């Protein structure tokens, strides 16, 4: 949801 | 607040204000031209290049001096890009973004290749002759002693941009987010980690940490693993040419001193054009083209740095324009409110034109933004 996008974020930094 | 003429006025002067007597030979070859140069050049001493420059094209007998020079110049500046000599690679397709190779080392002389290059660049803005090189923006803030942005960071790698943005405006203590001040890299199959500041590895990044984390990875994002080769080119270049004499530019500029101003094609341009959200009949498009029709030449090679992020234009003109993810025209989008300025992403050779209300409020924020703001 919110959580999908700051584990790509996550992954990306 | 200094115009570029100005500006050039006074580099060219002190240039010319600290010129040396006599001439240097340097001979080369079509076919050995790069080791030919490297060599001669190397081997001199760095101020006597900034003498007149005698080069030979050894067999060819056309001649002219300043002539064989701006040819010489052009060709060494695309020979140095050979993939053999392992110096450079490109952030993305199709040569999109050219940057130094991290993995530059297996070439063992690859520090003192650059050094060259630096000497050449140096030798190409004193004698004020063009290259074709294609440097970044981002490279050309680092020769001015600028550091890079938020802003660059969406030209190299969109989708790292957007993650710094997402942190930047989310509560980082609300969605679970667990990062650390350390950046892992992989280079030539050996794999290191480099803290981003001291005891980075254990210490996680919330909100009270946020600014900083962001303005260090900014940075580390166009620094890593090129900082030794990065180091050998500017000593190059300040050899020959005092970084010094660059205060006045801004990266836009050096870049035009470099490789020459030309005449921009105005019908190329909206032939090449498209258009999202907007059409060729759009009361704000059809006001952006009376604006660039009124503008000279240098301020509408200004729009195309601002927009797709340099004054280069490939073979074939705007309708071949490359982004990062390949071929991208010259693209016009309605976003934004009449509050905000025009801002670009290069990446997608893209100008957010908010719908603005006048042809007078139009023409005023587009000239304050490709003027003031990247
Ligand atoms: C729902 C949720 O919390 N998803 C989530 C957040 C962050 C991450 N990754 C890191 O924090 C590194 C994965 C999943
Ligand atoms: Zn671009």
């Amino acid at each position: 949801r919110r959580c999908i996008q700051a584990a790509r974020v996550c992954a990306v930094l | 607040d200094r115009s570029f003429r100005w500006k050039y006025h006074q580099f060219r002067f002190l240039c010319h204000s600290n010129a040396l007597p006599s001439h240097v030979k340097i001979s080369v070859s079509r076919q050995t031209l790069f080791e030919d140069s490297f060599q001669q050049i190397m081997n001199m001493k760095p101020y006597d290049l900034r003498r007149r420059l005698y080069i030979i094209m050894r067999g060819e007998e056309g001649l002219d001096y300043g002539g064989i020079a701006r040819e010489w110049f052009f060709l060494l500046s695309h020979e140095v890009l050979n993939p053999m000599y392992c110096l450079f690679e490109y952030a993305g397709k199709n040569n999109y973004c050219l940057q130094i190779n991290p993995a530059s080392s297996i070439n063992p002389d690859h520090l003192t290749y650059f050094r060259f290059i630096g000497r050449f660049i140096a030798m190409a803005l004193y004698h004020g002759k063009f290259i074709d090189t294609g440097f970044t923006l981002p490279f050309y803030k680092r020769m001015l002693n600028k550091r890079p942005t938020l802003k660059d960071l969406e030209s190299i790698d969109p989708e790292f941009y957007n993650s710094i943005v997402w942190i930047k405006e989310n509560n980082l203590e609300e969605c679970g987010l667990e990062l650390y001040f350390i950046q892992d890299m992989e280079i030539l199959g050996k794999v290191t980690t480099h803290e981003l500041k001291e005891g980075g590895e254990s210490i996680r990044v919330t909100e009270e940490n946020k600014e900083e984390y962001i303005m260090l990875l900014t940075d580390w994002r166009f620094t890593r693993g090129v900082e030794e080769q990065t180091k050998a080119f500017l000593d190059g270049f300040n050899e020959v040419a005092p970084l010094e004499w660059l205060r006045y530019f801004d990266e836009k500029e050096l870049e035009l001193m470099l490789c020459g101003m030309q005449e921009i094609d105005m019908s190329d341009w909206q032939k090449s054009t498209i258009y999202r959200h907007y059409t060729k009949n759009s009361k704000q498009i059809q006001w952006f083209w009376q604006v660039v029709k009124e503008m000279d030449n240098e301020k509408r090679i200004r729009l195309l740095q601002f927009v797709t992020g340099t004054c280069r234009l490939p073979v074939g003109g705007f309708a071949e324009l490359i982004g990062s993810n390949g071929p991208q025209k010259f693209c016009i989008d309605k976003v934004g409110k009449e509050t905000w300025l025009p801002r670009s992403h290069t990446c997608f050779n893209r100008l957010d034109l908010p719908p603005y209300k006048s042809y007078e409020q139009l023409r005023e924020k587009l000239l304050y933004a490709i003027e003031e703001t990247e």
